[PDB]
């Protein structure tokens, strides 16, 4: 057990129990389990809905968020997985976003809810400034129409079945 | 008992109220018949994972004032 979990270990739980009794519509976040049975709230499997109205609806697009032992004090690493097609997002799955950064825009009283609500609006409004993938990038400065398809076919493709 | 909030897209907020170890089979077709319209034309999730008839509230680890989302079966 990491003895240097303290502070972190409380916080999650009293994250965990703010997110069960009141959360976004279609979202998902649950802490995943250890070899055996417990439960390892250093460890998230997440869930954003695409927005309706946008290309991205009726998508369920899974990430999994990592907290490290400074946590609440520095950021949860938030990688989508698989990769996801977005002009923020690396290739790695890695997602680019300003309170997700502790020398920037991220405060420790950041919810779960917030970094989940704030991903969720990245999806439609990226931020072509600050591109984290080649791809995507190119295709949505050089022909949205094309840029469209591609998302509508990845919400498609990750429609809840 | 237990009490669980049951909402969907319109935000129809509907709470209910049942024991931990009950057949969750019931207040699927419970909310059917609150509702008006047929058993399976709609679909509850719980977690992300769908609710199952056979399942129970103990087996889900469900707590108070949980919330259970339900979407138009199709």
């Amino acid at each position: 057990g990491s003895h240097m979990s303290g502070i972190a270990l409380s916080r999650l739980a009293q994250e965990r129990k703010a997110w069960r009794k009141d959360h976004p519509f279609g979202f998902v976040a649950v802490p995943t389990k250890n070899p055996d049975g417990t439960m390892n709230l250093m460890n998230w499997e997440c869930a954003i809905p695409g927005k309706k109205g946008t290309p991205w609806e009726g998508g369920l697009f899974k990430l999994r968020m990592l907290f490290k032992d400074d946590y609440p004090s520095s950021p949860p690493k938030c990688k989508f997985e698989p990769p996801l097609f977005h002009p923020n997002v690396y290739p790695s799955g890695t997602v680019c976003l300003s309170i997700l950064e502790e020398d920037k825009d991220w405060r420790p009283a950041i919810t779960i809810k917030q970094i989940l609500l704030g991903i969720q609006e990245l999806l439609n409004e990226p931020n072509i400034q600050d591109p984290a993938q080649a791809e995507a990038y190119t295709i949505y400065c050089q022909n949205r129409v094309e840029y469209e398809k591609r998302v509508r076919a990845q919400a498609k493709k990750f429609a809840p079945s | 008992y237990i009490k669980l909030k049951v909402i969907g897209q319109d935000s129809s907020e509907i709470h209910f109220k049942v024991k931990m170890t009950t057949h969750l089979k019931k207040l699927k077709e419970s909310y059917c018949q609150r509702q008006g319209v047929p058993m399976n034309s709609l679909r509850f999730l719980f977690e992300g994972q769908r609710i199952a008839d056979n399942h129970t509230p103990k087996e889900l680890g469900m707590e108070e004032e949980d919330v259970i989302e339900v979407y138009q079966e199709q």
